[PDB]
């Protein structure tokens, strides 16, 4: 934990500062592919196993995978190009940046929480009933969603 | 079993547009929006439930609604890509299931259902309406993440992400609040309001009719689940009132004056959230949709791409049935007797006053006074000098649902205790 | 660093260079044809190390020159040397390559010595293939430091190695 | 993409050089440039002796030279009334037809390999070989054979020449067959 | 389920091999004659240009990785229902299989409408 | 505890992006990593609350890659024709 | 990981690095094999050169490759144009100790394998992804579009049938219901060659391994014979043999794993001895391999994902939901021996019409 945790998140955030701050977006994102591995290592550390290797496989094997080829076939890699650079908007926003975390913290200030319960790792082999079950449902909705947003973005672009 | 209806109709078509002609594919969307309002009004006081899927009056009255703008908006669009209706489909399900749940995560999964394939729908090619597609696709995705921090700390709160939770100190009312941004986000409520101007202008018209009638009502529907605490009420009514009618005072282009004027519309309905009385939002909402729809059939009927307040002058000359049903619409909106608008307002204010909040009301309705200005400024030019003026006068399918949708305002200005009666339980 | 400054060490790295000697294309003209006969399957370049064959040159240290090297190819080759990491050799095969050959006129390079460091000479039209394994064992030599020239001198193992390059 | 598709590469058989215009995966068109290898054998020969040009005719298709060879020869035999007498002639032609089979050879196994695999060069190659040790059964020469004259044809075939012959004649078929 | 001991052992050959691997970059880098020269450092086939002067690239393998996003999202799904099916019953098999058929039926929406584009 | 200040910050810093990245796609980074922290805090409260948010978070998954699948759809229509993705040369809609 | 035991740590640093100079050593070795195998295809012979029997050549060919002068080259990218080969060989070499090579202590009493993760096929997957991430990354750090490209198909061709992968990968866990290795080959064992019962996943799954840089695509791509691949074109001392090294470590890894997943992973009926059998339908599935290498053509890529994208991967869900019809319904297993043979009998007896 703590030895392994602080570390952990160090290299969180610092990922997270990169991504936000590098304007090399190659750089951005591989930093951003730490991040989720680390994340997924930490979601392990949770006894969440198994949605950590989803996160690996499916946001960086597949998602940031395609971010990349995008910026790729579309360069937009240093994003410092047609600045309208409107300086005051640089730090009232950096302001802003750092109240949504402050109320937030506020909300998880002076806060206890009962951290015990018998996980036994977070295999599928419990999450199916639950996936398949409680929320089957919710699963019919999201894959509809997803057959949607399909649709939706080949009609969007649908040269013809 | 109007999932049913929606969830098979829609997944059929999808197959069969590549077999069926785009005319075949209008009829069998009108059909299915139709068997699935048939179906909303035969299950009346009939729940039906199986997980967070939960039909209420919420759910029945408000899909309704989503269903007569939907099946409104589809009758005028004409495009020759039957793709641009399928999705309103899809939109369509999503909204449903917005009210149709407490589960905050399900909440999510049907905001971005129905959030998607509107963007695609912004997209004529129109400048101002791409850009209007990446501005309300950029912000609407924030707003969702601002929704699932709130469902986030709503399962700190509670050991289940359902609406209804008992509740802690301020983790639960900071989750009440970042639910709350992305669901007024969508229902146009200030500070989070920044987005209708740009889309309303830039959005073809008969898109901005289905968006501000269906996406508000399934919204507000939404919202009633809610347990809002009055001052971050108080606040949102404030702004969003005084921002709505004050910038639509400057505008001359009529979208976006309409644009604020909704703004302002959904600072009014905000007050049955003090009670979540769910009848006089009911209510409220039925009016407000079918003047919008009427109104944005005329605003379609002329151009779908800009219109502007001069251009809309003289209508009346033009056509006289339609200025006066688009003049109708604007006072039902204004909220004037004997009109529905009046019933709707009356019944929003009582529920606040029941709440005991006194300033939030006196101020929202001097900022309704402030709307008489631009409200007449509109209505009232049906008679003016017809200038040149882009003008289809329809076919009678949209003189007929302009004149129903003008006569059930009226009647239920009138009468409203008609159909106020049955927006509870359903006797 | 250059394979040099221990006796075991040079050899060792002069064994490696040489018997893993792998080619790199320069097809010009018929050169080129017994240059590909020189790996079929009655006689291939392919037991001495140099089965496989990198077209690209940043992975390639062998430089065959196969063909008449017409001028206006110069600066390509020329590039093509320089586009060559620097452990590099150059073989001139065939006549019209090593000296103008019958093709003694304006458009032909008169020896391709002038714009790269020849290393082997290697003259026919068209060398047999076992020609040019004579060749590269000669090559196999040069690099080794195991190769004299007529008056006694002892080559150095490297061509390309004295020039600056610029 | 205004593509270099340079002299020599990508391992572009026939040093070439291509400026090839084109979006994705498609080829919309290709503007060549070549040149690279302009030997200038229309002015060379006009400084080499009517015997000495045979030497200069196969180097040009040193796939199919025995055709540029007979081409000349021909042409210069017209032009100063010459003779091939009927055996000369038939060797003539024997050798023609021979040096095709090689350039089709060549020219599959250099195809085949060019996209696909690259075992089909081998086999193929290695008949091309054989057939190559007929040739230097009789012309001493790989290729590049400076054998045909005016006339006729440098010497007479060597009594081990058409056994040679006779064997490759009755195994090729099968050969080609099975390919097919 | 599996101990976090064989996961830490895991975290253990990637440290290894990480530092095996940079051992070997360095042992690449450090034996060479190390002389650049201005046109060794060109990019590429005689001058400049090898590609050089390109439009963008076709959108073709944007589609495969949206695709690939959205379908590799069907898989982690089909997983679990993969993992614990018989204690799921037919009502698992027929939520999975509807999901499945769902997400199929966009795919032939894909397909009849095609991406050679 | 620290996990769930640690999605607060996460997200703080999701906001920090979308507020200052000028490119679209950097944006939707931003806000990939808003979602992430989310999440984030969600695995923290189903180790807490029971489990239930681990299923949450993978629905949560499926759903950004809907809407960035879409996302992505409309940033190439718009900004394959035009110059960089900066949203500032998009202002003709005013009040 | 129920029942399967844990080495100190020692040993399992002491096993990595063992199994890394194996996988070494194991590709310059097979390196060597497949050009004689080539050979003996391509009549031409083999090095009976430098070797003697050319066993000692690869190590000339290492001494070549230092020494090299690895070159970073000017207006090109100076981080991630040295970092990505790293990459391709870190996230290689590692997801071959899985593999188990016999039962629990047959290593001479401590560990076969090197880890068994309860979620193994998982981390197959992902580790697999990485590797198309650094090939593709390489293709843009260099600079030089004509290898853009190349990676470019890379990426897009893995990435539709690893896509496959995972449909295939369905199939097999509803009848095992582990996802620990060790269990799904003793199911082989006791019940028999899970193939016999899920045939046609097999075949897009070595279809997948074969399209996933074995050959035939033959859009991998490699910059011979084509617009030029990625992963390679610019490096020079260590790099290129680090990407090279990377490719025949999947190569082989897939040719271990084919055996391993659906076949009799070691464990034969007969003899049951740990490692040879193992080692040997490794090498068997790489000769057949290397066969298709030499004897089969291009795909171009676009026929290639075509292909992939419309026939393999609707027939391998379409089995999983057949497997999960017999599964859930559970009834019979004779069933599936019955509808695999019939599959197999299809795809066989459709030939020679
Ligand atoms: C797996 C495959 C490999 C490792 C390699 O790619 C194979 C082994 C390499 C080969 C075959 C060599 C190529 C050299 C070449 C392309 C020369 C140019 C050329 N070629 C011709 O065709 C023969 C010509 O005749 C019309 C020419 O005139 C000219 C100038
Ligand atoms: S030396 Fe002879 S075989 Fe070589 S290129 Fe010149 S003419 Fe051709």
């Amino acid at each position: 934990m703590s030895l392994l945790e602080g570390l952990a998140l160090f290299l969180l955030l610092l990922s997270g500062v990169l991504v936000v701050t590098l304007r090399n977006a190659i750089h951005a994102a591989l930093a951003l592919i730490l991040n989720f591995l680390v994340l997924a290592g930490v979601y392990v550390a949770l006894d969440a196993r198994f949605l950590g290797f989803i996160q690996v496989i499916v946001y960086a094997g597949a998602i940031v995978v395609l971010f990349l080829f995008v910026i790729m076939l579309l360069f937009a890699a240093q994003g410092e190009i047609g600045f309208d650079p409107l300086v005051r908007s640089r730090p009232l926003a950096a302001l802003l940046a750092l109240g949504v975390a402050g109320i937030l913290a506020a909300g998880l200030w002076g806060l206890d929480l009962a951290f015990t319960q018998d996980l036994k790792g977070g295999l599928p082999q419990a999450l199916g009933p639950l996936l398949y079950g409680d929320w089957l449902f919710v699963l019919l909705a999201v894959g509809f969603l997803l057959m949607a947003a399909t649709v939706v973005a080949v009609a969007l672009v649908e040269p013809g | 079993m109007t999932l049913a209806i929606l969830a098979v109709f829609s997944v059929a078509l999808t197959l069969l547009g590549f077999v069926l002609p785009p005319q075949g594919v209008k009829r069998a969307t009108l059909l299915g929006l139709a068997l699935a309002l048939a179906s909303l009004l035969l299950t009346w006081g009939k729940p039906f439930a199986f997980g967070p899927y939960a039909v209420d009056g919420v759910s029945q009255v408000f899909t309704l609604l989503a269903l007569l703008g939907a099946l409104w908006t589809v009758g005028l669009v004409r495009s020759g890509r039957f793709e641009f209706y399928l999705l309103v489909l899809y939109a369509a399900l999503g909204m449903h299931l917005l009210a149709s749940t407490r589960h905050l995560l399900l909440m999510l999964v049907a905001l971005e259902a129905l959030s998607l394939p509107l963007y695609a729908l912004a997209t004529w090619r129109r400048g101002q309406g791409l850009e209007a597609a990446l501005k309300y696709f950029l912000l609407g995705a924030l707003a969702a993440a601002f929704f699932l921090y709130g469902a986030a700390l709503f399962y700190g709160a509670t050991g289940s992400l359902v609406l209804g939770a008992p509740g802690e100190g301020p983790l639960y009312a900071l989750a009440l609040g970042l639910l709350l941004v992305g669901l007024g986000f969508k229902a146009a409520l200030a500070p989070f309001h920044f987005w209708t101007p740009d889309v309303y202008q830039g959005s073809p018209t008969p898109v901005v009719l289905f968006m501000a009638t269906s996406v508000k009502a399934a919204a507000f529907a939404a919202l009633l689940r809610v347990a809002a605490p009055p001052e971050a009420l108080a606040l949102l009514v404030a702004l969003s009132v005084v921002v709505g009618n004050l910038a639509a005072l400057a505008q001359k282009e009529a979208k976006r004056l309409l644009a604020y004027s909704s703004i302002a519309h959904a600072g009014y309905m905000a007050l049955a959230l003090y009670t979540g009385n769910a009848q006089a939002l009911g209510f409220y909402l039925l009016t407000y949709v079918l003047a919008t729809g009427l109104a944005f059939a005329v605003l379609s009927q002329i151009s779908p791409d800009r219109v502007p307040l001069e251009a809309l002058r003289g209508l009346y000359r033009k056509d006289p049935l339609l200025g006066l049903a688009f003049l109708v619409a604007m006072l039902s909106l204004l909220g004037l007797p004997p009109l529905a608008g009046f019933w709707g307002k009356y019944l929003a204010f009582a529920e606040a006053a029941r709440a005991g909040a006194w300033g939030v009301l006196v101020l929202a309705l001097v900022t309704s006074a402030v709307s008489a200005y631009y409200y007449l400024g509109l209505g009232l030019a049906v008679f003016a000098r017809p200038e040149e003026t882009p003008f289809r006068p329809g076919p009678p399918w949209a003189r007929a649902a302009v004149v129903a949708a003008g006569v059930l305002l009226l009647a239920l200005g009138l009468l409203p205790g008609l159909v106020l009666p049955a927006l509870a339980a359903g006797g | 660093r250059e394979g040099i400054l221990f006796t075991t060490l040079e050899k060792l790295v002069a064994w490696g260079r040489s018997n893993s000697l792998w080619p790199a294309t320069f097809g010009l003209a018929c050169c080129a044809i017994e240059m590909m006969a020189s790996t079929d399957a009655r006689n291939d370049l392919a037991r001495f190390g140099s089965e496989v064959f990198r077209a690209s040159p940043r992975q390639a240290d062998v430089m065959i020159v196969a063909g008449r090297l017409s001028k206006k190819m110069a600066p390509v080759m020329r590039r093509v040397w320089e586009q060559m990491p620097d452990p590099k050799w150059v073989i001139s095969m065939g006549a019209c390559a090593s000296s103008g050959g019958m093709f003694n006129n304006y458009a032909i390079v008169q020896n391709v010595d002038s714009v790269v460091p020849v290393d082997v000479y290697v003259p026919g039209c068209p060398p047999r293939p076992e020609a040019l394994i004579y060749a590269v064992m000669q090559l196999q030599k040069k690099v080794r430091g195991q190769a004299y020239n007529e008056r006694g001198e002892r080559l150095p193992p490297v061509a390309a190695w004295k020039r600056t390059r610029g | 993409m205004t593509l270099n598709v340079g002299p020599q590469h990508p391992s572009t058989h026939g040093v070439l050089r291509l400026m090839v215009t084109l979006s994705g995966e498609e080829v919309l068109e290709v503007v060549p440039h070549i040149g690279y290898l302009h030997t200038g054998f229309e002015k060379t020969m006009e400084h080499r002796t009517y015997l000495q040009n045979i030497t200069y005719t196969p180097r040009m298709d040193y796939l199919h030279s025995f055709a540029h060879d007979l081409a000349y020869a021909l042409a210069v035999e017209k032009l100063l009334g010459a003779v091939v007498p009927p055996r000369a002639e038939t060797i003539r032609v024997i050798l023609n037809e021979l040096s095709r089979l090689a350039s089709h050879l060549v020219f599959l196994g250099t195809g085949l390999l060019d996209l696909g695999a690259l075992t089909p060069f081998f086999y193929a190659f290695r008949e091309r070989e054989t057939i190559l040790d007929l040739f230097e059964w009789v012309t001493g020469q790989r290729f590049h054979h400076n054998y045909i004259r005016i006339g006729g044809v440098k010497e007479d075939l060597p009594e081990e020449f058409v056994p040679e012959l006779k064997k490759l004649l009755e195994v090729l078929p099968h050969r080609i067959d099975e390919y097919e | 389920m599996a101990p976090i001991q064989e996961y830490v052992g895991t975290l253990i050959y990637v440290g290894v091999a990480l530092f095996i691997g940079v051992a070997a970059l360095l042992v690449g880098a450090l034996l060479g004659p190390k002389k650049p020269g201005r046109a060794k450092l060109m990019p590429y086939e005689s001058g400049n240009d090898p590609a050089g002067e390109v439009k963008r690239f076709p959108v073709h393998f944007y589609v495969v990785a949206m695709l690939f996003i959205l379908f590799d999202v069907e898989v982690a799904f089909l997983w679990p229902y993969a993992v614990s099916a018989g204690g799921l019953g037919l009502y698992g098999f027929l939520g999975v299989l509807a999901f499945t058929l769902l997400l199929f039926v966009g795919f032939l929406y894909e397909w009849w409408k095609g991406v050679m584009r | 505890m620290s996990y769930l200040l640690t999605s607060a910050l996460l997200f703080a810093l999701g906001v920090y992006g979308v507020l200052t990245r000028r490119t679209a796609i950097l944006v939707f980074l931003s806000i990939e990593l808003m979602l992430n922290a989310a999440n984030l805090s969600l695995v923290g409260f189903a180790r807490a609350y029971g489990l239930d948010g681990q299923v949450a978070a993978l629905m949560v998954i499926a759903v950004a890659a809907a809407e960035v699948a879409v996302g992505l759809g409309l940033i190439v229509a718009i900004f394959r024709h035009r110059e960089s993705t900066a949203v500032d040369d998009l202002s003709e809609l005013r009040g | 990981t129920w029942s399967y035991p844990v080495d100190p740590y020692w040993m399992v640093a002491l096993k990595a690095l063992l199994v890394v100079v194996g996988l070494l050593t194991a590709f310059a070795f097979m390196t060597l094999i497949e050009r004689r195998l080539l050979a003996r295809f391509q009549v031409r012979m083999g090095p009976n050169r430098v070797g003697p029997f050319g066993l000692l050549q690869p190590l000339a060919d290492a001494i070549k490759s230092i020494f090299k002068e690895d070159i970073v080259v000017a207006q090109a990218d100076r981080f991630l144009f040295v970092l990505a080969p790293l990459i391709s060989v870190v996230f290689a070499l590692l997801a071959f100790g899985l593999i188990p090579f016999g039962p629990p202590g047959s290593f001479f009493g401590y560990q076969p394998w090197v880890i068994n993760l309860d979620l193994g096929i998982l981390y197959l997957f992902a580790v697999s992804e990485l590797a198309v991430y650094g090939i593709f990354l390489s293709g843009w750090a260099s600079g030089s579009k004509y290898s853009l490209l190349g990676s470019l198909r890379s990426s897009a061709s893995l990435i539709s049938y690893e896509l496959g992968l995972g449909l295939a990968l369905l199939a097999p866990v509803l009848l095992v219901g582990s996802l620990n290795l060790n269990d799904i080959v003793n199911w082989q064992k006791e019940h028999g060659w899970l193939f016999l019962y899920a045939f046609p996943a097999f075949l897009v799954y070595l279809i997948a391994s074969m399209a996933e840089a074995a050959r035939t695509p033959f859009d991998l791509p490699e910059a011979e014979q084509e617009l030029v691949g990625g992963y390679h074109t610019e490096y020079s001392s260590i790099k290129w043999a680090l990407f090279q090294m990377a490719e025949y470590i999947h190569f082989i890894t897939a040719s271990a794993l084919i055996p391993t997943l659906f076949l009799g992973g070691w464990t034969m009926p007969v003899l049951e001895v740990p490692y040879l059998w193992m080692f040997l339908k490794i090498a068997f599935f790489l000769f057949f391999f290397i066969w298709i290498r030499a004897t089969w053509f291009r795909l171009r890529y676009d026929q290639l994902l075509r292909f992939g994208w419309g026939f393999l991967f609707p027939l391998a869900l379409l089995w999983f939901l057949v497997t999960a019809l017999v599964v859930a319904l559970d009834l019979p297993r004779t069933y599936l021996l019955y509808l695999s043979a019939l599959s197999f009998l299809v795809l066989l007896g459709a030939v020679l019409y």
